[PDB]
């Protein structure tokens, strides 16, 4: 049972990868070592994403994700699973590892950036939202002021609004 | 990084042209071979509706242009292009060659010579898909063109700038009364006075080569080759062909009809033409309409036929007459199309 | 040098899809093959998907596929054996002599899928062309290399009308007619075949003078929609490279049509008016403008055309009348009753009956 | 089976009409392109391998027969529908 | 935008990498409306026959390179989304032979007239080609209806297909 | 203010998808510009698909349209000018005078997608 659901399109190998991890271990050295590959290939963009592009034979996409893995074979675990359904299928692999993140946070994290009428950025490294709102905004409010700009807001323009229709 | 440098240098090759050489930007890969259709991954300076060879002397242009690959119309037999194939980008949007070195010749819907009498002369090169002329620079029709008909002379008379539709069913004499029009204007294209001079364009729209061939030899019986062009799209040619030639052939007429002279241009079976854009658009999964014609069957017609007019005095009173040739079918003139 | 193979990864009815291996991919209309242990089952390669897989129409039943099976690509589309030796014999769409008197010993194998001839070697004169039946010939003349297209019906002569035309024309100039019988009933192909024995047009110990291609109206659709373009290959060659006056006789262009729709609608493109392919009228074109007169010879097609619910507004009738020049309205025992011809001579007309 | 032993049967189709309903269904099931009234495309060549089957041996096969009778439905009169 | 969604669909939904020998068996991806997709049966023929876990048969017509439509034919209550398939290696074939004179059976060759087993003298396919065209001959004897409209006006013979058109 | 900017992602006949950059996304049926050799091209706005990307519609021909081209937001609907001066002036979809008699020298713009005057 994941926590989270990612409601499938091109999501599904993002849950696949974490469900295989769950079921025995390794929920950390699996996502360390994808950062990893996802620095790997930020690191050389016009040779990392563009041959990502679906004009690619599936022997270059074997070649391509051999070559992935190198570097004291930091592909550890199933990745290397994941690399090969790859290249037999959907190619470009950004998009999942971001749902993958995602995931894990909310296995371990539990921080959304909330404030309702406030524009805030609260993260909160916590699984427990019940009060630690209330320090983490005080926290972004007494230092920082990130943005905190509602440009105008919505009670008193749409109170007015509504007076002034009657 | 060594590591990792010279193994993304190895990953260089063998992908060849898909991300190695050109980058991709003026050129391109075909994804896939569809009905009429190349999605072509690259050309990321493509513009639409841009003239693209396929490395195989077919042409094509343009449509389709969402983010990931560019969707591209066939202007030939798709069997030729190829999946995997590289493909270029001419730059230009698509433009037939215009000139007064085109009278006495027979071309296609690319102004490429079929007849075999050797290049065409060319002044310029205007794109296929003008803009039609505004409000202001049109002037009321007031010259007539003479059709040597009786009754399409003393009655329903034709000027210099109408655009007059023959309707009639498959055998009614529609290409036999645009024949007596164009011969008809021999009188005055052998004189001097260019006012009165009228050259011929004739626009052949999903005909029978063999009736395209008879068609000549009756203008060269009568000495009509000269200050008349024939575009030529075969019931055998691709249907871009078909789509495109009418707008060529107003493209040959306008440079007449913008450089002072006087110009007719029939466009033979526009119904058939109709029938091609129909093809090509549920070809390219358009939703279907009134008898499953897309609905721009309208503006194809509107924006083809809009470009034959009189010109004012100030831009040189130029004129272009359109001819177009319908077929009902069923002696009904209560039809969609017509 | 090293065959160009492939795995089978779907057939969908009778759409059969194949992946192939990088650079490998041929172009489409080409013609495959697989080993079946019943014979040949060849696949005309119809769209490319992507990813080295083409998407490919049968030409022969599908049935006991696996997918994984090995391919062959023969290198360019369906070669039908063609030479003077197909005369007497019975073939296929894809070429095999189904009529069980050995393989066919023609020197020459030509492709099914060709171009017609350019503007320039198109004839320039509309030339007449004598048929031998007094009342053809006068009041509806068929044209040398024209589309006459015939309407005739049940019980009206139509098979004796076609032998009596291959007998004038081979003796007349030097007829050596195709009959290509697309969607034939395989009962009344037989009693042809018989009759063709019995008239001595076909001579077995003999010289033939009309090759028998047809494809019977139980194989796969596009089979149907192949054997009007492999006996228009033969008739060309015919034309192409001996100089003669051939003629081409089609069972039923609405055959051929709803064939041609039939495809369609198994690719996946949108039928356009009714049930009809979109491409009906760039179908109809290509299969009716490679049979034309040229400056070498002439090729004559006389097509027997079937109007759906008597309707001359269906957009297949009206896309065939775009081709038919002259026509022959064979009267439905209305001149049966007396005269032996029978072609209701106030019906059937010619667009080159001019001074 | 009779036919190629060399006697004579008859057989009696019946409701042909059904039996494209039938296919018809089983085509749309299986996400196939509709067709003329969402009929299935190979539906008449399924007559066609349906009907042909049905001959008249010659005599070295063993001289057998099969005289086919199919029953089709028509609705309204209308002869000019698909299958009809 | 730098790059689009890889999938909007995807006949794998399950990426475990394991399970071989699928060649032979398969699994049930969906079931419903007489149809059953399955994942496996990489050696599976055309319109094959095909035994499930519960006991209903199916006719393989579907064959997508990932999975196979199965039609089914029987209930779709029996079968379930998971249950493990196995292929007959058969072809569509029915008893055949001069016993089935005087019984009535269903359309695989099933006694449903409850009058004890058929007797057959053979099993052929129930897919099989015409005869050709040399091996037929002209027909020539008549088949006697009893109806003398039909057999006056609209003769019948042994070796004909007419069609009984009507409303 | 700062000159909203995109690039242009799609151009689909008369349809051109248009992607913009953080909390840039322009108005529905806001006019939009595309600096074209010809002139002005303005990109109507009618649908929002996301992921900072939004669908429009062009008042010109798309003709010449690369990928990536850059975009500018205009701020409000297509203004036309309003007035008497706007009487015996021969005006377009987008107000610009077509009756090439100079400049029109309209005292007010106003939008021209309205509401119903109520009751
Ligand atoms: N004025 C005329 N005098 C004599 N014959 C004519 C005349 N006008 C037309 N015809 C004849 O009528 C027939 C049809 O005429 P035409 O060749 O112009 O075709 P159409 O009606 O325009 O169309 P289509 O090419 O589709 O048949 C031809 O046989 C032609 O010779
Ligand atoms: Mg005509």
């Amino acid at each position: 049972p994941p926590p989270v659901r990612l409601f499938g399109v091109e999501g599904t190998y993002a849950t696949a990868l974490y469900q295989a991890a769950a079921k025995n271990s390794s929920i950390d050295a699996a996502f360390q070592s994808l950062q990893k590959v996802e620095s790997t290939v930020k690191k050389n963009p016009k040779l990392g994403h563009l041959l990502l592009n679906p004009a690619l034979s599936l022997k270059d996409r074997n070649s391509v994700i051999d070559a992935i893995v190198e570097t004291h074979k930091n592909l550890d675990g199933y990745v290397v699973n994941l690399l090969k359904v790859l290249s037999e299928n959907n190619r470009l692999g950004c998009f999942e590892k971001i749902a993958s993140d995602f995931g894990v946070l909310n296995d371990a994290h539990n921080g959304l950036l909330k404030g309702t009428v406030t524009s805030a950025e609260p993260l909160d490294p916590k699984s427990f939202k019940r009060i630690e709102k209330a320090l983490s905004a005080s926290k972004l409010v007494g230092q920082g002021k990130s943005l905190k700009l509602e440009n105008v807001v919505k009670p008193e323009i749409k109170g007015g609004l509504i007076v002034e229709l009657g | 990084k060594a590591q990792p440098t010279e193994v993304s240098s190895i990953l260089e090759e063998r992908i060849k042209g898909v991300s190695d050489e050109a980058n991709l930007n003026e050129t391109g890969r075909v994804l896939a071979v569809g009905d009429g259709i190349a999605r072509v991954f690259g050309l990321n300076n493509i513009q639409a509706e841009e003239l693209v060879e396929f490395s195989s002397g077919v042409k094509g242009m343009a449509l389709n242009l969402e983010p990931g690959q560019v969707g591209i119309v066939l202007f030939g037999s798709d069997r030729l292009v190829k999946e995997g194939e590289l493909v270029k980008r001419t730059g230009n949007i698509v433009d037939v060659p215009v000139g007064p070195g085109l009278l006495g010749r027979v071309v296609d819907a690319l102004g490429n010579p079929i007849d075999g009498k050797g290049p065409i002369d060319a002044a310029g090169r205007s794109r296929a898909q003008v803009k039609a002329p505004g409000i202001l620079p049109r002037r009321s029709v007031h010259e007539p063109v003479q059709t040597g008909l009786k009754a399409v002379d003393a009655l329903v008379p034709i000027g210099r700038g109408q655009r007059e539709l023959i309707i009639g069913d498959r055998q009614t004499g529609k290409t036999a009364v645009a024949l007596d029009t164009i011969l008809n204007q021999k009188r005055w294209n052998n004189g001097s006075d260019e006012s009165k001079k009228l050259y011929c364009v004739y626009v052949a729209v999903g005909q029978k080569r063999s009736t395209v061939a008879q068609l000549v030899q009756t203008l060269e019986q009568h000495d009509a080759m000269k200050y008349s062009i024939i575009v030529a799209a075969t019931a055998s040619e691709a249907a871009p062909l078909q789509y495109l030639a009418p707008f060529t052939a107003a493209s040959i007429g306008e440079w007449f009809r913008d450089n002072g002279k006087h110009a007719l241009i029939v466009y033979d079976d526009l119904s058939k033409q109709a029938v091609a854009y129909r093809q090509l658009s549920l070809l390219l999964r358009r939703p279907p309409g009134r008898e499953a014609y897309p609905g721009d069957v309208f503006y194809l017609h509107s924006r083809l036929l809009e470009r034959a007019a009189k010109l004012s005095e100030k831009e040189g009173s130029g004129s272009l007459t359109a001819l177009p040739v319908i077929e009902t079918q069923g002696g009904d003139v209560s039809a969609y199309i017509p | 040098s090293t065959p160009i193979t492939g795995k089978v990864t779907a057939v969908i009815g009778a759409i059969v899809d194949v992946h192939f291996e990088q650079s490998e991919l041929p172009a489409i209309l080409n013609a495959l093959e697989i080993k079946t242990p019943q014979g040949k089952l060849v696949l005309e390669v119809a769209q490319h998907l992507g990813e080295n897989t083409v998407r490919t129409i049968a030409m022969d039943g599908t049935e006991g596929l696996v997918r994984g099976e090995k391919v062959l690509d023969t290198g360019g589309p369906i070669s039908v054996p063609v030479g003077r030796e197909t005369l007497g014999r019975i073939i296929n769409v894809i070429g095999e002599p189904i009529d069980e008197r050995g393989p066919i010993k023609s020197k020459l194998r030509k492709p099914i899928h060709a171009d017609p001839p350019s503007f320039a070697e198109q004839s320039t004169s509309a030339e007449i062309l004598e048929t031998g039946i007094k009342v053809v010939d006068l009041l509806a003349p068929y044209a040398r290399g024209g589309k006459i297209g015939l309407f005739g019906g049940a019980g009206v002569g139509k098979t004796v009308f076609i032998q009596e035309l291959i007998n004038n024309i081979a003796k007349a100039h030097g007829g050596f007619s195709v009959f290509t019988g697309v969607g034939e009933r395989t009962r009344e192909g037989n009693d042809l075949y018989r009759e063709m024995k019995e008239t001595g047009v076909i001579n077995l110990e003999g010289e033939s003078k009309v090759a028998l291609v047809f494809g019977q109206m139980n194989e796969p659709p596009g089979a149907r929609a192949r054997v009007a373009l492999t006996g228009l290959t033969i008739a060309e060659y015919f034309r192409d490279e001996e100089g003669q006056d051939v003629l081409l006789f089609i069972d039923n262009i609405f055959r051929f049509t709803q064939a041609g729709s039939e495809v369609s609608a198994l690719l996946g493109r949108i039928p356009s008016a009714v049930g009809y392919q979109p491409t009906l009228a760039t179908d109809m074109g290509l299969l009716q403008e490679r049979i034309t007169t040229t400056k070498k010879g002439s090729v004559t097609s006389v097509q027997a055309v079937y109007v759906p619910a008597d309707d001359l507004t269906d957009p297949a009738p009206a896309t065939t009348f775009a081709h038919l020049d002259a026509t022959t309205v064979l009267s439905r025992g209305i001149s049966e009753l007396g005269i032996y011809p029978a072609v209701d001579p106030l019906d059937s007309k010619s667009r080159l009956l001019d001074a």
